[PDB]
């Protein structure tokens, strides 16, 4: 609806919807990010949905188990529809 | 080397300071860098002497030669070293020897002995040896000797002692070292006909020996020679032999990522907490990845459930970290002694979680089972809950689609696997027809040390494991420092376990880090060994610093793994800290019976029977149409029925299959071809084709005791809408499983809650057989026996033992029935039951004669009261026949526990001009149910049993006599005592 | 040159005072009744589960050297009079591996292929004895009886009520008690350093070849009141009834007791403090050493002694349907009717397990019977 | 007793108890071991029974050895109805005995003279 | 003996064949060993490759060859019939052995010699 729905297909909390519409939106496993992915492989700080006009970048933050788009260990990549982004053992899809 | 590297790495970044150049008191060039053979230096002041060293090379005339000429002479490579000294003060022999000392070193074997102390290489250094003058042919047959030694005894002189406490292991032995199958350095570069040995036909020596080196000596010690399959030994030969593929970093940083985990549950189990210094996994936290990596290869493999099994140590890491459970349902109620305990009740406890594969695309269950402080106790348990599963799944043994789908995963302690006997027993169940898992994985935690037994005088085998070899079990003896070794191990075992189906060990060798107690430093016992521990590195830090090293990862990848160890480490620390402050119809028609009936003789087209058998099939058929049921008919028709209700009905005993007393023949074999026939499955299939759903599993188990009875207790628990029935060949062997019934059976519904629904078939009667085949001991299941915990019964018609079972089969309730059945009675032919009793009857708990209760019988005319349990009211009743004492009533109490106190009460009423008690009993006085019925009925029934007198057997410490002709006059004594 | 461990080293010195002043723990009582037979000429055999440092750090039976490793043996020096001679005893202490069944049964055969020595096994937990069942059931209580192989075998078990789980409390006494006939076993529980000296010695001395199972303390191995004096070792003997210290020593009045406690374990020292706090001369506390056989007379005396006794109990902390009362509550009222019947029991509820699981519920429970016995 | 197995650690502690009376074996000047366990066993009663592995165990320890013994099993390939192949999961059922490298001979017991000297020589063993 | 038409490999390459076939028979001489008094399974002794002959590049041509058998019999070279004589007297006869899985070097060794040796018969008395 005009912004970014991360829907997790993998995961304790699977099948559930969050929207990235902020200029910034914080990953991890600790309570201090928006999108509070927990899990042992999740590193406290992981990774970023940082918006710019029209483009969703999604950025690693010093996190152990990487951040892998489309199986893919990326560092920043512009997160397009259909992706598989994942963090530790949690595997979510992007949709514009 | 250190100070030499310190001051290259500060020349290259341009940061030396003048104090290092003043101060050159002997200096050395190198000339040879540009291949020029040697050089004539001049010398500077303030120096003795200075040193050209040349190029280290082949001469000028064989550069034109090949390879393979030059190393089958032996020329070599030589370097021509230079001294060019000051005449003022030293002299030309100085000098000449200061270069033949050089040399001397340069060719010495000590020289490299101690380099490779130095540099942390425990195998032995090559040796300057000039070369064996014997033929290609002659030195090949040494290289496959060679070989096969290694493969043999290669683990011997293998660096998997993380303490490194033998160093003689890598120096003592003749059959590894190359020097003495006739080889040389030179032959280090010929070709060797190797039939198969990398899978190459030929091979240089020096690929021979590393080959050998990274397969057998590294961190991972094969023992798998003594397998006597022959394929198995080969399947090994192709994963150990080949040079293995490094690991990929991201692998490597999933290995880390669950070494943080488990290195920060430990740091805030010995923080948050105290008493903890016990069940510390600190020196052993490899052990949490390498069970990662078992269970992630077996959600890859197509597995359904890994059942976990394991002791006290580090359970509560495995419960976050491997089985899914959040710190919150770990530290709900959680709780300073100088001897170890069991702590919070957690260390107990079992729960299940799910594993999702971090690389792979599948998710597996991964569950935990409940044990006791016993050690090795659970694993006879496991396997019975694995075959529960596998069973209940249409797979493994009993099924269409054999993959054995449930794995067990039992984990041990180092002395305990060669201390315990039950090792062996469990072992020996693991394959057989009806008890078989298709294979275990084992993971056997070698901390070299038991409390402060040493391990030397816990075992009298090389290795804690070699009681694996019972069965042909490969072991790998691997490393509990080097984490990328233990996951290639445990996913190998892992590949073993799914080509074979046989059981795999994987021995860990690690290091505890601090004693039991907290207030405990075993540098009292073992001084050397925890002196070496003291100097140690935690398994988790260790291995960081190795991928940095190794150039695996950068500082920016040390900050993603040292940012996640405080991340995971704050996690817990913080999550308990905020979670602290918020603080029935018993019987079936007669159609049902004759169903039974006929079952006997619905034998296959062409199926010759014993003649010894043939005419109990016909028996049977007309005992379900007519009655007189014998206790044999009866006990197969209360199965029979459940059976085609749609009940898994699992009956397995020492030749429960025939039947100990020749009575049961659940499964009748055919005299000329050999074939198994069973009546009893074809109750399963209802007249209309459909299946009722119901299953008869009846197998022979093997001479063991304390793993039959704890395979059919964790099959109860594995599957609780299940029949399981275990029955003894005598009543009295069932002390060998006395651990399983104090600690599983009794005290498992409640110590825990795992509801037990077994019930346990004791040959009891006494008939005077020695005091090994009479008394099945029932004064010890009544003394441990609670409100509600389980249902001790001693039944006396085959009629009350058909609703004895239907009942316990179709309660729901969750208690385990302990049923004594006879032996001499099974015969009886007083014990019958008509089928108005199987067809018009529910259990009885209490049972009157059959005069007073359908008979012409005066209930006033009785003074008298005998109350009675076993056979000996058929012996009691036949003598009140003779006599025609009218005066004398015969009650059973057949519920020996719980007591049937309001069963008994309104049948104490009638017979009102009764003026004396009796309990008579076969059993002796401390034994038996005087013990507790001679104190427990006048203190819950006092108007009635107040004043009770025993006619018993005398007190002995043996259940019965040893000679027959003394329990004929016992038997007599009580049967005239009970009738004057 | 031995250099001892610092953490032992102040426990040798400990047992020097001790031996030449009193105040003697379990833990060197234990060593004295041994060390007394190897110093007359008898084999003594002590080797179980971590018994050579001891279970609970007690023992120390062997002590070895921080820097070099050498093993130094204390008793095997008594085996060596001053004057040189060999006294021909010898102490023969090993750490047997995580075995139970065999390690009962060869201790056993110890026992029957040489009766002149003082075999003992030494359990870690007395409830791990259940492994060995059948070696009890088959060759130790019904040994001296179906064949004849007599057994002169001694099974210390760790038995104490302190809540650290099931599997770590109680040695089970039940089961040995109904298992006991007429002269085949002597099941003991010593309350004191002095009679469990006694008690070994006794048994070592003895000549008749009979299985004695004492169940050693676990905490009160380190209690500061379970202790013993020079006379107790000297001039005394082995004690199968125990009355209190002060109507036996003390200025004591026997005719104030209306209230009479019979016990066995630790448990008599927290009745006893009690008793202290509250100055309830009215209760009488009489322990019960030798469990079987029961002794009779020494009971039948001592039970004639303070007169105005009109209530009578049996103070355990094991279970209703474990400890002793399943056995006492119907032979002492057979036995002895002329004091025993009427007899009431002061214990913990039926469990189907030893003990409770928490460690708090064991804090209640065992106050809940302390304040039942003074009420 | 009637237990299966059951009296195979007494021996082994019968045996080390008049080794050490001796003066002879772990205990004593001489290392002779005087004294020899000859123990005989049932078929499915070696496999099937979990004594038979704590009893090797303690065949070799510092306080615990007989400096070897001499087991017989008389394997009659039966176990009153019990087949071996519902006995055991090895190929023999004294392979329990490979735990301590004990060398196994799979004698024939109708040839006498074979079984005589494979007898003989695991006495010199 | 089966009818096979000679193998054209060199005695070098037999040899390392030959060499393996001994280990063979040493690693599971028990497995096809004629101590089954009741010969109840008569596919033992057809069911196993590593002890056939003719598997190991062999032929009855091959029988009366030399072989470089290293310390087989003593002998440093032995005819193939000689060497499959010693192996069937010694391991298929009435005496299985399993004395490969142990560890220790000179156990085995001993075992070697009293075992592959022809043995005297006993005397009548
Ligand atoms: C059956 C049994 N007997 C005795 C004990 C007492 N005990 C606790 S720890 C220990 C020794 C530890 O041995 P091991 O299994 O190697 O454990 P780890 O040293 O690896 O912790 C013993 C004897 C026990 N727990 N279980
Ligand atoms: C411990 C034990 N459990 C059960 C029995 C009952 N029982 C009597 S004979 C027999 C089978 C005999 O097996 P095995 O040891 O092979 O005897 P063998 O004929 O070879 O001597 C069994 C189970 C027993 N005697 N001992
Ligand atoms: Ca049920
Ligand atoms: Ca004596
Ligand atoms: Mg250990
Ligand atoms: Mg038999």
């Amino acid at each position: 609806s005009g912004s970014a729905l991360l829907v997790v297909k993998r995961g304790p909390n699977a099948g559930s919807r969050f929207l990235l519409d902020q200029p910034t939106t914080s990953a991890g496993r600790h309570p201090d990010s928006d999108i509070f992915l927990d899990d042992v492989t999740v590193s406290r700080r992981h990774a970023e949905f940082r918006l710019e006009g029209g483009e969703f970048q999604v950025v690693d933050v010093g996190s152990l188990n990487g951040t892998y788009v489309n199986r893919e260990p990326v560092d920043s990549a512009v997160l397009a529809n259909g992706d598989e982004v994942q963090i530790g053992k949690f595997r979510l899809v992007f949709l514009t | 080397i250190a100070a030499y590297e310190d001051i290259v790495r500060r020349a290259r970044d341009g940061k030396l300071t003048a104090e290092d150049f003043s101060g050159v008191t002997i200096s050395l060039t190198n000339p040879g860098t540009l291949g020029t053979v040697h050089s004539v230096p001049r010398l500077m002041q303030g120096q003795g002497a200075i040193i050209g060293a040349g190029a280290m090379e082949y001469p000028a005339e064989f550069q034109g030669a090949s390879e393979e000429r030059i190393a089958d002479l032996g020329i070599g490579k030589l370097i021509t070293l230079t001294s060019t000294y000051d005449h003022r003060i030293i002299q030309g022999a100085e000098s000449g020897d200061f270069l033949r000392t050089i040399h001397q070193l340069l060719l010495d074997d000590d020289f490299f002995d101690e380099i490779f102390r130095e540099l942390g290489i425990p195998y032995e250094p090559v040796r300057w040896r000039t070369d064996n003058p014997d033929s290609i042919e002659d030195k090949n047959a040494r290289v496959i000797e060679l070989i096969a030694a290694y493969r043999n005894r290669g683990h011997l002189m293998a660096d998997i002692d993380p303490l490194r406490l033998d160093n003689t292991r890598f120096r003592s032995h003749p059959d590894l070292d190359v020097n003495s199958h006739g080889l040389t350095l030179w032959d280090l570069d010929r070709e060797f006909k190797v039939d198969g040995f990398a899978g190459v036909q030929r091979k240089k020596l020096r690929d021979i020996l590393s080959v050998l080196r990274d397969a057998y000596c590294r961190h991972v010690g094969v023992e798998y020679t003594h397998i006597l399959e022959p394929e198995q030994q080969r399947w090994i030969q192709e994963r150990v032999e080949t040079k293995h593929d490094k690991p990929t970093v991201a692998e490597q940083k999933y290995i880390l990522s669950k070494l943080n985990a488990a290195e920060a549950f430990e740091t805030f189990l010995q923080t948050k907490y105290v008493g903890q210094k016990r069940f510390s996994l600190e020196g052993a936290e490899t052990v949490i990845p390498m069970m990662d990596a078992v269970i992630d290869q077996c959600a890859e493999h197509g597995l359904d459930e890994v059942v976990i099994a394991m002791p006290h140590r580090g359970r509560l890491n495995v419960l976050a970290n491997i089985v899914g459970k959040p710190y919150s349902q770990i530290f709900s109620e959680f709780e300073p002694s100088q001897a170890h305990g069991s702590g919070d009740v957690k260390y107990h406890l079992g729960a299940t979680g799910t594993y999702i594969q971090m690389f792979g695309d599948n998710d597996i269950e991964v569950s935990l089972t409940a044990n006791p402080s016993h050690l090795e106790a659970v694993d006879p348990v496991l396997e019975g809950l694995v075959r529960a599963k596998q069973d209940l799944l249409d797979t493994g043994e009993e099924g269409s689609d054999n993959r054995f789908s449930v794995v067990p995963l039992m984990l041990h302690g180092d002395a305990a696997f060669a201390g315990q006997g039950v090792v062996a027993e469990t072992l020996n169940l693991a394959l057989l027809r009806g008890y078989r898992t298709g294979g275990t994985i084992h993971i056997v935690v070698n901390n070299q040390i038991g409390f402060t037994t040493a391990p030397t005088d816990s075992r009298s085998s090389e290795y804690c494991t070699d009681v694996a070899k019972m069965i042909g079990a490969p072991i790998f003896h691997v490393n509990g420092d080097d984490p990328e070794a233990c996951a290639w191990v445990a996913r190998l075992a892992v590949d073993f376990r799914q080509a074979f189906k046989k059981d795999v060990v994987i021995d860990m060798l690690c290091y505890r880090r601090r004693g039991h107690n907290e207030g405990d430093d075993p540098s009292m016992t073992q001084p050397y060994m925890y002196d070496v521990i003291d100097t140690k590195r935690g398994s988790r830090k260790a291995y960081t610093e190795a991928l940095i090293g190794r150039g695996d990862i950068s500082m920016k990848e040390a900050e993603d793994a040292l940012r996640d160890y405080q991340g995971q480490l704050e996690r817990v620390f913080n999550e308990v800290r905020e979670l602290e402050k918020h603080e029935l119809a018993t019987a079936v028609d007669k159609a049902m019976l004759q169903r039974i009936g006929d079952a006997h003789l619905a034998l296959p087209e062409g199926f010759t029977v014993h003649p010894r058998v043939r005419p109990v099939l016909e028996k049977r058929r007309e005992m379900a149409y007519e009655g007189r049921i014998d206790w044999a008919f009866a006990e197969l028709l209360a199965l029979g029925s459940l059976i085609a209700e749609g009940k898994l009905v699992r009956l397995s005993g020492q030749d429960t299959q025939r039947g100990t007393f020749t009575q049961r023949h659940a499964v009748i074999v055919d005299r000329k071809t050999g074939e198994e026939f069973t009546p009893l499955q074809l109750l399963a299939t209802n007249p209309d084709g459909t299946p009722t759903g119901g299953k008869f599993l009846v197998y022979n188990s093997a001479l063991s005791e304390f793993a039959a009875v704890g395979f059919e207790y964790g099959y109860s628990v594995g599957n609780p809408d299940a029949m399981v029935l275990w029955e003894a060949q005598f009543g009295d062997f069932v002390n060998g499983a006395q651990s399983i019934i104090d600690e599983f059976i009794s005290s498992g519904e409640a110590k825990w809650g795992q509801l037990s629904d077994v019930v346990l078939l004791l040959p009891h009667g006494h008939e005077g057989q020695g005091p090994d085949h009479t008394s099945g001991r029932i004064e010890r299941f009544l003394q441990l026996w609670a409100e509600g915990s389980m249902t001790i019964a001693m039944p006396s018609t085959p009629a009350n033992y058909f609703h004895l079972l239907r009942r316990h089969g179709k309660d729901g309730i969750q208690r385990p029935l302990i049923v004594f059945t006879p032996k001499s009675m099974l015969r009886n032919k007083a014990a019958v039951s008509d089928i108005r009793d199987f067809t018009e009857s529910k259990f009885r708990s209490v049972l009157e004669e059959p005069m007073y209760t359908d008979g012409e019988g005066d209930r006033n005319k009785v003074t008298r009261l005998l109350l009675t349990s076993g056979k000996i009211y058929y012996e009691l009743a036949a003598r009140k026949a003779k006599e025609n004492r009218e005066d004398v009533a015969i009650v059973r109490i057949e519920q020996l526990a719980p007591l049937p106190r309001r069963r008994l009460a309104e049948t104490l009423d009638r017979y009102p001009n009764v003026k004396e008690k009796f309990w008579v009993q076969e059993e002796p006085a401390n034994q038996g149910a005087w013990p507790s019925f001679g104190l427990t009925l006048p203190e819950i029934l006092p108007d009635h049993f107040t004043g009770l007198k025993r006619i018993s057997r005398r007190a002995m410490s043996a259940p019965s006599s040893g000679s027959s002709k003394v329990h004929a006059v016992e038997q007599q004594e009580i049967l005239d005592t009970a009738f004057g």
